[PDB]
């Protein structure tokens, strides 16, 4: 869907 | 007595006035009459002043029955006019010529020496309302047809209207103008360089040349419309950009003519088409236009930035390849970068043929040998922009603005300056430079390509006059004229790049859109509109086709050979076939309407069901009829075209859309009956047909009359190897049935065809240097030896592929004994075993060199094998390997290309080049290892050797080249220049504006400079860098990977040469190298504005006098080395967990390698010293890699002082973690402004991206640290930086709900309309998370976008 909280290497769209 | 005389020919009688050079009427043999000037008009215009002549001002002399001479006394004391004009009127067939044979100025002695100002110069001349030919409203079918310039596919350049009593025109100017009425038709031709009314032109390159002036007058009851010439220029006074005035003589003396026509095309009517047929006898014809129909294969062979991507003898092999595939069809090769260092280098030094490409010697060999295959050559020249390095560069040549400053051009390799167009012409500087080129090429070169002429870079003028003078200089040297823009040079150009390459510019900037101009000149120019449906109008399947240009030799990265050839057959064979015939009739044009001023346009419902049709004919009376399927654009049939040759169908169907949108169904069997030289008809055994079927399949055709009685034909499939797969096809009732593969060329002969013989690599000292000779080049020319395999692999640009243990050798020919040579070869080695190039004289090794696995990808856009060419596995590591030798006295010299390994991996070799080279800067040890390498860049065969261009720009026309000396212009202090281009000698290695890239610019490679495992080397070079720490020295092993390199920032050395020196220890894998890295540090532009920022040199780096020297290292014992292994081990063995899998594997690799040296049986102190120096280097590397690991933790944790000391001790400010996050990313993300600002002041990349594409700003904005966001924006962060997902810092600010962060982001240049890869804007992301407050602010901001 739309990530809980983003950071280094954590894409905004992961599910 | 009688005030008129009669001139007579067998075709007509013309009555002329004795009191003025005026025609009363033309009477044809059949009785039909055309009028002239029936009124007493005796006006002469000189310098804008009209003077009416009396009976005493004109004297007449009937010379012959076909000539009369007049002497006109043109005087006006008040306006400073006193002249004697000699006008001659001559008749020949149905033509009447009126020429001004002499101009005598009584108020002047002439043009003073050096083209000084002539006081009272006769600048312009015309005969207002001369009415040389006229039509009346009272005559049957009285009409006018005119043409003006249009480069817009939606706007026709034509006019067709009936002459009625209501008609009222006064000096309506047109390029062409035709009048018809009472059974006759005529068109006026003048050489006037007058510029006027046009329909659409994006430039001024003689695009606006209007030479006919239509004016009406009352002749009793009727309105008469009469044609006259537009004004002529005689001694024109011009001003240069520095205000200096010149008087420049005529390009030619005033000339004009009319050709009276009846029903020339024998249809029902007498219209402009009859007048246009007769106009061809009087019209000017572009120089060498009679060869245009033969030029089937146009292309560009490019060279750029010292790289010699396409040497002249390579271009000859590609001419031989295309000739094979097209069966000898004519070619036209534009050499883009034939001079100096390449393309946009050394302008305007036209006589400077590129020394690195083989100089004037190889250029003439290419041209002389290429003519044998029907290839024509031409060079790209520039008369508008100049570079300081060009020997023609002067303060007089420099274009200056109204403020007295330089008129700067484009800066890429060096900064371009505008040339003073008027000075360059009036001083006779340009003629002198063309002459220099003429002295080099003689009568071998075919054309000149003039770039940018018309875009107002040299003057604000660049009018028809200036263009005519320019075209004359070029034609005078025996060269055909070609230019850039589509509308440019109506008069003399035979090709426009922006008309022939349909890709460029868009629908408003194409070729000449006129039924009149194309009807007249289709067979003389490639200056039209071809098929490119997305432009509509003239670009939607024109019946006459249109040149569609593709390239395969580096131009704009273009290198698809198969696409090049497929395109020639798809659009250019048919276009050229049609250019072998001249238009005679052209009816039912769908583009001409009453609303676009073409009410009287030619409409025949009894021709092609009322749809478009063109009838073309040749001197031998052969008829080609090209007919359109339907005139309705919404019909499938609008794109259907049938072509008949002497009544027989030769082509049929829809072509593949020229924009490559949709393939068609067109199939043809075109009779090619001309040679590729003079275009003369060939004999029966030499007669052929070209077959093509877009969709593939079986089609039945009627053979031409000449072939009707044959019982069989011979069909060949055309490939890069010529005529293949010969088939014997039967003929039944003059008809053949051909089975064709889709989009595959076949050639049909009456009998057995002899194969075009090609001797690959002529003058190249080897046979088949480019491996273009098929699988049998390895049998016939090269001799393969070994257990392994040698294959000619590559479906585009063929290569030599070696697998396992194999040697590919060939004897070297025509070398000058005792002379120094350089042999280089392109090599891409994917094996771990050495790939070698060796030169031998009877078993003895003269010279040898080798590469292990290739470590540097190829980034040269204009090179055949760059990393976008997929040599193997989506990359290309092609780089040239050199051997320097002296040709043996005995003559016996041999080249071998070897692979030693039994390894299944491939090695790629291409383009063996043996060239004379005086380089002698490599000294070897007793063992074949490097002792010393020095280079001042004074004898570089090609490129920036021993360096290779890295990927700071990716696959590009790289801003790195060998810079040339031209003092004072290339030295510091000239104008705004602060850096010297050259440090020592005539050449250096220049880097232009490659700042803040955060990556490698250029590096040495082991096949160039090999650093022995464990050996110490002292590297030194002279340099100049525009700012402190913008460029740095990089030292690394194997392929470049960020952080694996040892960076040393280089201090500013601007105007005064600096000296850099360092030590290097060869890595255990022998893959060690050094280079120049572009840091993340911003340059100090020192207050400079605009172009001065680029010209000043604040962002440049020049390198010279390189010296690599192997040095002695303090001698160690087995014990000293064994003791260092313990030191290193009990320091870093304790970090197995803390290190990556790869980081620990390389630490083990090095340790094992060092331990082999120590414990080897029979090791000596050299081995123990090497083992110790490897370990010392390993320690220094491990230590700095742990300082980077600890800095990434202190930026995340928050320790201010710790980050400072780690940084002070040399920890990399741009170190990356497992996710590619820098310390600046981790400080902005966890919110520490203190760390962020000190990191910025140090040289951290504010626009560095992690794996996912997050800049620190993205992480700051998503988290809500607004003070960090403000600092980032001020220190240079991109506010519109995009994620891999298209997410910008605004989206993350909006979704996570940070109102203040959102407002500061859009306070700076943040786009509110910006969408991610799923079409979501920051607003849509706010209305998904519930931030209606953020959504309202964002909505309001987007609203203002009005
Ligand atoms: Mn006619
Ligand atoms: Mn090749
Ligand atoms: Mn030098
Ligand atoms: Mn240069």
């Amino acid at each position: 869907p739309k990530s809980i909280r983003i950071g280094p290497g954590q894409a905004f769209y992961a599910x | 007595m009688v005030a008129c005389e009669t001139l007579k020919t067998k075709k007509m009688e013309v009555q002329i006035k004795k009191n003025f050079p005026s025609v009363l009427q033309y009477t044809m043999t059949d009785g039909k009459v055309m009028y002239g000037q029936s009124k007493d008009v005796r006006t002469v215009e000189i310098n804008g002043t009209n003077i009416e002549l009396g009976d005493d001002d004109v004297t007449f002399k009937k010379v012959s029955d076909t000539e009369a001479t007049y002497t006109l006394k043109v005087k006006d004391e008040a306006k400073k006019i006193d002249a004697v004009i000699t006008v001659q009127i001559t008749v020949k067939a149905n033509q009447l010529h009126l020429n001004v044979t002499k101009i005598k100025n009584n108020l002047s002695e002439g043009i003073p020496e050096g083209n000084g100002v002539e006081e009272n110069a006769i600048q312009t001349l015309s005969f207002p309302n001369q009415s040389l030919v006229s039509v009346r409203s009272s005559q049957e079918n009285a009409q006018f047809t005119g043409a003006r310039m249009s480069s817009n596919t939606q706007k026709p350049g034509d006019t067709n209207f009936a002459v009625t009593e209501d008609t009222n025109v006064t000096d309506s100017d047109y390029t062409y103008g035709f009048i018809s009425g009472a059974g006759l038709s005529a068109g006026l031709w003048s050489n006037s360089e007058h510029d006027g009314t046009y329909v659409a032109a994006p430039v001024r390159g003689g695009s606006q040349n209007t030479r006919v002036y239509a004016t009406t007058q009352q002749t009793g009851d009727a309105t008469s419309l009469g044609l006259a010439s537009a004004p002529w220029y005689y001694h024109r006074t011009v001003t240069d950009s520095k205000g200096k005035k010149y008087t420049v003589a005529e390009t030619a003396l005033p000339q004009m003519a009319v050709a009276i026509a009846g029903d020339e095309n024998e249809d029902g009517a007498v219209n402009w088409q009859d007048g246009a047929i007769a106009y061809r006898d009087i019209m000017n014809n572009p120089y060498k236009s009679e060869e245009v129909p033969e030029l089937v294969a146009w292309r560009i062979a490019m060279n750029f930035g010292s790289q010699a991507q396409n040497p002249f003898l390579t271009t000859l092999d590609n001419v031989k390849k295309v000739a094979l595939n097209t069966d000898g069809l004519g070619q036209s090769v534009l050499l883009k970068g034939y001079g100096n260092e390449g393309h946009d280098s050394g302008h305007p030094d036209y006589g400077d043929i590129g020394q690195r490409l083989g100089g004037a010697d190889d250029m003439n060999t290419m041209m002389e040998e290429g003519s044998k295959y029907g290839a024509r050559f031409g060079v790209h020249v520039n008369a508008s922009e100049m570079y300081p390095e060009a020997k023609a560069f002067s303060e007089d040549m420099v274009r200056r603005n109204s403020a007295g400053g330089l008129s700067y051009g484009w800066n890429w390799l060096d900064q371009g300056v505008g040339i003073d167009g008027i000075y360059d012409l009036a001083s006779g500087s340009r003629v002198s430079r063309f002459a220099d080129l003429s002295k080099e090429v003689g009568d071998n070169m075919d054309f000149i390509y003039l770039d940018v002429w018309g875009n107002l870079t040299s003057s604000g003028s660049e009018d028809s006059w200036e263009t005519r003078k320019m075209s004359k200089m070029i034609n005078d040297n025996g060269w055909r004229m070609t230019t850039e823009w589509g509308s440019g040079n109506e008069y003399d150009s035979t090709f426009q790049h922006w008309a022939a390459d349909l890709t460029y510019g868009g629908y408003t900037s194409k070729g000449e859109n006129s039924e009149v101009m194309r009807f007249l000149r289709n067979h003389q120019k490639d200056s039209w509109v071809g098929d490119y449906p997305q432009y509509g109008g003239a670009a939607n399947a024109p019946l006459l086709g249109g040149y569609n240009m593709k390239d395969f030799e580096g131009w704009q990265g273009r290198n698809d050979y198969a696409a090049y050839i497929k395109n020639l057959y798809t659009h250019d064979v048919s276009t050229k076939f049609i250019q072998h015939f001249k238009v005679t009739r052209w009816v039912n044009n769908p583009l001409l309407t009453a609303d676009n001023g073409n009410a009287a346009a030619v409409s025949d419902p009894n021709t092609n069901n009322g749809n478009e049709q063109i009838t073309l004919k040749d001197s031998n009376g052969n008829v080609v009829v090209v007919s359109r399927g339907s005139n309705d654009t919404s019909s499938a049939a609008y794109r259907q075209r049938t072509i008949t040759f002497n009544g027989v169908k030769v082509a049929s169907g829809v072509v593949s859309a020229g924009d490559g949108s949709a393939t068609g169904d067109e199939s043809y069997l075109l009779p090619w009956m001309w040679d590729s030289f003079t275009g003369k008809l060939v004999k029966d055994s030499e007669q052929k047909l070209y077959h093509w079927n877009t969709k593939g399949g079986t089609t039945t055709w009627t053979l031409p009359d000449s072939w009707k009685n044959l019982s069989s034909v011979k069909v060949y499939q055309l490939t890069d190897q010529g005529k293949t797969n010969e088939q014997t096809v039967a003929v039944s009732g003059g008809k053949v049935t051909l089975t064709a593969d889709a989009e595959t060329p076949y050639v049909v002969y009456k009998g057995e065809a002899k194969q075009i013989q090609v001797n690959w690599s002529e003058g190249m000292h080897v046979v088949d240097a480019g491996f273009n000779g098929g699988s049998n080049t390895l049998t016939d020319n090269w001799t393969v030896s070994g257990s392994g395999k040698a294959e000619v692999e590559g479906d585009n640009n063929a290569m030599l592929r070696l697998t396992g243990k194999v040697d590919v050798s060939q004897r070297l020919t025509d070398l000058k004994a005792g002379q120094k040579y350089a042999l280089y070869v392109g090599v891409d080695n994917r094996s771990t075993g050495d790939a070698s190039v060796t030169v031998t004289s009877g078993g003895k090794v003269l010279a040898t060199n080798s590469t292990g696995k290739s470590i540097a990808k190829n980034y040269i856009k204009a090179y055949g094998h760059n990393t976008n060419s997929n040599t193997e596995n989506g990359s290309s590591y092609f780089q040239n390997m050199y051997v320097f030798f002296t040709a043996p006295e005995n003559g016996d010299a041999t080249v071998t290309l070897s692979h030693k390994s039994t390894d299944g991996a491939h090695t790629y070799f291409d383009d063996v080049r043996i060239v004379e080279n005086q380089y002698s800067g490599i000294t070897y040890e007793k063992d074949g290892t490097l002792k010393s390498l020095t280079n001042g860049f004074e004898n570089n065969a090609q490129g920036i050797w021993p360096f290779v261009v890295s990927g700071s720009e990716g696959v590009e026309d790289n801003r790195i080249h060998l810079s040339e000396l031209h003092a004072p212009f290339t030295r510091a202090g000239w104008d705004v220049k602060k850096m010297d281009d050259v440090l020592d000698g005539t050449w250096s290695v220049k880097v232009n504006g490659l700042t803040q890239k955060g990556t490698l610019v250029y590096q040495t490679i082991p096949q160039n400079v090999k650093f022995e495992a464990g050996a110490k080397y002292k590297v030194s070079f002279d340099y100049q860098s525009g700012s402190d720490d913008i460029y740095a020295i990089a030292v690394g092993q194997g392929e470049y990977s960020a952080g694996s390199v040892k960076l040393t920032n280089l201090k500013k050395a601007l105007g005064e040469t600096g000296k850099a020196e360092f030590e290097l220890t060869g890595g255990v894998n022998g893959d060690s190298w050094f280079g120049i890295y572009s840091t993340a540090t911003a340059p100090d532009l020192q207050g400079s504005t605009g172009n001065a920022q680029d010209f000043g040199g604040y962002k440049d780096f020049v390198l010279d006098n390189l010296k690599i020297e192997r040095i002695e290292s303090q001698t160690r014992t087995k014990a000293e080395a064994q003791d260092k292994v313990k030191e290193i081990r009990g320091k870093y063995d304790s970090k197995r967990a803390e290190l990556s899998d790869a980081a620990w594997q390389q630490y083990q690799d090095t340790l094992v390698k060092a331990r082999v040296l120590i414990n080897k049986n029979g090791a000596t102190a050299e081995d123990f010293t090497k083992a110790y120096d490897i370990l010392v280097a390993l320690d220094e590397y491990m230590k700095l890699k742990d300082l980077d690991r600890k800095l990434l933790e202190a930026a995340r944790a928050g320790q201010d002082d710790e980050v400072r000391i780690l940084m002070a001790n040399g920890a990399d400010v741009n170190a990356k973690d497992e996710y590619g996050a820098t310390p600046l990313h981790l400080a902005a993300w966890t919110g520490h402004l203190e760390i962020v600002e000190v990191l910025l002041k140090t040289g951290a990349d504010v626009n560095a991206v992690d794996s996912v594409g997050y800049t620190p700003l993205h992480l700051a904005a998503a988290e809500g640290h607004l003070e960090i966001v403000e600092v980032l924006l001020k220190t240079g962060a991109d506010v519109n930086a995009q994620d891999a997902q298209g997410i910008t810092p605004l989206h993350l600010a909006a979704w996570y709900g940070h109102l203040e962060i959102v407002e500061v982001l859009l306070k700076h240049g943040a786009d509110v309309n910006a969408q991610d890869c799923f079409g979501k804007t920051p607003f849509d992301l706010a209305i998904d998370n519930g931030n209606e407050d953020i959504a309202e602010v964002l909505q309001k901001a987007a609203k203002l976008g009005s």
